[PDB]
């Protein structure tokens, strides 16, 4: 992909699904306050959002998805959100005859269950990323992330188990906002595709 | 304007290989048949019944993007995925999302890896089956995954079973009207063995549907074969006892209604 | 002028699956009537259903009187194979001829007494009777004592992919000429599996595994049990049998060829089709 | 069934005796003449075949009997009725002929309730129980069955299958020589006088 000079960079058109993250994609500058209403698509129930829907709002350049957070009363199958989050993923992506840098995101707050990984990655075409929130030595909270934005892999910590997430998955819930702060940085590699803001 | 070839199958959870049976009864010729599948039994009655002509894959969780593109291509993936988490029947059933219900997106995600990409207009059909018994919310569920609504057919028109399934895809003609043939056993007395009397004329899904001498009886393997329109002893294979051979017939396919759906495909492919 | 053929008419004393009417309608003689004493009713389901309620079925042999034979008959073909699980050295708590279920071979021999023409009475009247190999020297001497005749010895070998030595008291005709094998007899085990399956042996004997299919044995299978004896595929699918019914029923029978090669020459003394 | 006819005509009896010898008690009754024979005796009926019989033949009764009780038997008690039954076949007379003709099997209490199946089909009729009463008591038994023409009038109703079962579970374990208490059936020839000589 030709990487152009920064001059007409053009804006990161967004769809983000059950989540919003335009204010943390604002936050590093992708989107511009007071900026045309459009740049950002968000819808949360997308049961009955069909393939034209997604043609009409976009194109996009980048697909956002996100389960709820870990302490919130889901109502929804865990995997829903994955389900789904795949369904408009395809309908969002560029015809093989117009290719155009396109990424996606998806993020798990410890919501989907083991069994729920696997389908997870094999639909996602990955094994998830685990960046977590180490304070004092000990896991406070953590997020999975799969997606093609280049540099996620280097964000992986190794040294969080699968059983340390399990039980900080049955322990934090029971007692009980987004941890976007452990998603938000890592979205910077795509700042060289799309116009800066300052 | 291309000539005629024989067909390219790719069959998910595809049971006692009633897509084959019918095809080959069809006449079509079936250049190819790949069945996922993990019931040993039903396995062994695809093997022999069809003498190895059918490639065994597994695991539908375990056919990978790159598996597609080897064994295709495909010109029809066909899919009748688990049902019994997604039926009002089972009270105890935990729907689309979780259990057996969430297999139909492994039919969803093949189907998408087998459809041709843009550019070919190369023919290309599915077709995707599952119980009229849902929850509204799964079908609209799976109508969204598919792009298409389903059509409901039942058996009890062509056999003598009731028989109610939706029957998602892109076959020609799916909605035209289902038309009964001489050779089809519309009602029960048409399946049974000699000596025994049918106490009603359609079974559905009474415990004992049938009396001999006098007395109650359960039905016989060779009788629900008829039922289902399976041939007689298509299921005594491998020292199968009553109950495995009637859990295959009972998730099975009613043929005489596959036969309706996969009868157009005689004028796209190769045939005898 | 001679006799005009008319149909036959058979008792069958422990007629298991129906193997002698099957014999006989394959052979394409006419069955006028077919009387079946048979006590298990497994065995009776299938003769039932693979032949249409034409058998007369009987119950016990012990039930049938002198008046029974004569309202019944009169009779053509008198048949029976005793059961063998107390003649035979296979079973060593056998108890013989006299006790335990080898005396029922002198019910057979009891009722084709009261089953015989008179002297006066030229008629066709032939029977047959059957018993394994493997006995006690003294009943098979006692049986031919009682049965007036020695036996002739049949090994279904010839004609079919197992071991089956078995004696055939009687007088139809031509039990002594030699037994030629047919066309359509499969002889090796290899015939008669289903397929992508290897035989071991060439043939079966009355490995434990004698068949292996993608490296790893297996059993035998009944739809290839029921090639061995000569039967038609699926003879015994009937009424949820499973799997060690059939091969009960089909353990105890009659090697169909090996019948056959008996029946065959009554072709020439009973009505066919 | 047979008439009877002057004793001027009145032929020797010809008697086919099986497993047990009533030679003696044939003779006692005046059927057989003392110092011969016209009795033929075979303990053995193994290799007879119908042409032996027909040989030594004819005769005009056939007599059978299980060993004493108390005596262990040589063989099933079945075979001496399946053997009695297949001689008796032997030598009967033939339609063409028809000529007075008398049978008799008799068992002392050898035969258990199985047998006794088998021997009252084989043999046509249920048994007649023949007992030896002394003081009231039940000293022997037996069972007869036979075409002889008085034969049922000598059966004992009074006489029940626990207490011949009991009088067999005794005279078993006695340790004493078993005697075939011929006594019992030597009277129930009787009846024979008239269709065959009688000798002073
Ligand atoms: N993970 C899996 N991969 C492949 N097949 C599976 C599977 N889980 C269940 N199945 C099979 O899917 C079937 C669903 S019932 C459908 C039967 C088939 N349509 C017919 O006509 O016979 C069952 O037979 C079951 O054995
Ligand atoms: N007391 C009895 N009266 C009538 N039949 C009996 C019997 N005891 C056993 N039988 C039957 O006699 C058979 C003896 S083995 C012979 C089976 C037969 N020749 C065939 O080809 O199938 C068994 O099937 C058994 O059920």
């Amino acid at each position: 992909f030709e990487t152009v000079p920064v001059w007409r960079r053009q804006p990161v058109r967004v769809l983000s699904l059950f989540e919003d993250i335009k204010k943390e994609l604002t936050s590093l500058g992708f989107l511009e306050s007071g900026s045309d209403p459009g740049q950002l698509k968000h819808v949360v129930d997308v049961t009955d959002t069909v393939r034209k829907d997604v043609e009409e709002w976009g194109p996009f350049d980048l697909v956002y998805g996100a389960t709820p957070p870990l302490g919130h009363t889901c109502d929804r199958p865990p995997s829903w959100y994955l389900f789904q989050f795949h369904r408009l993923l395809q309908y969002a992506r560029p015809k093989p005859g117009s290719p155009r840098p396109f990424f996606w995101m998806f993020v798990d707050n410890l919501v989907l269950n083991k069994e729920d990984l696997d389908v997870a990655s094999r639909f996602l075409e990955m094994e998830p990323v685990t960046i977590p929130d180490v304070h004092g030595g000990s896991l406070q909270n953590a997020v999975r992330v799969w997606s093609n934005i280049p540099a996620i892999r280097s964000r992986h910590w190794a040294l969080v188990s699968e059983e340390e997430l399990s039980l900080l998955a049955q322990n934090k819930q029971s007692s009980k906002k987004w941890p976007t702060k452990l998603v938000k940085n890592c979205f910077l590699p795509l700042r060289e595709y799309f116009k800066y803001f300052s | 304007h291309m000539r005629r070839r024989p067909i390219r199958v790719l069959s998910l959870f595809d049971g006692i290989a009633t897509g084959y049976l019918v095809l080959k009864e069809l006449g079509i010729k079936v250049g190819k048949y790949v069945a996922s599948e993990v019931c040993e039994e039903s396995i062994a009655v695809g093997t022999v019944k069809h003498e190895g002509n059918i490639k065994y894959v597994n695991d539908v969780r375990n056919i990978t993007k790159k598996n597609i593109e080897e064994w295709g291509p495909f010109d029809l993936v066909i899919g009748g995925s688990p049902c019994n988490d997604l039926s009002n029947v089972n009270p105890a059933r935990k729907g689309l999302y979780e259990g057996t219900g969430r297999l139909f997106f492994e039919f969803y995600h093949l189907l998408n890896y087998s459809r041709p990409k843009e550019g070919d207009d190369r023919p290309f059909f599915w077709m995707f089956e599952n119980v009229v018994a849902m929850k509204v919310g799964d079908k609209r569920d799976i109508s969204r995954f598919l792009e298409c609504n389903p059509v409901m057919i039942d058996a009890i028109k062509v056999s003598a079973a009731h028989r109610a399934r939706y029957f998602w895809g892109n076959l020609p003609g799916m909605n035209r009207p289902v038309i009964a043939s001489k050779n089809d056993k519309l009602e029960l007395q048409d399946c049974l063995e000699y000596n025994r009397i049918a106490k009603l004329k359609k079974v559905r899904t009474q415990l004992f549907p049938v009396v001999m001498n006098g007395k109650e009886d359960v039905l016989w393997c060779t009788e629900l074969e008829r039922i289902f329109g399976f041939p007689v002893h298509y299921t005594d294979v491998s020292n199968m006892g009553r109950g495995a051979r009637q859990k295959l017939l009972g998730r099975s396919w009613s043929v005489p209604v596959i036969r309706h759906l996969f009868a157009p495909l005689k004028d796209y492919f190769a045939c005898e």
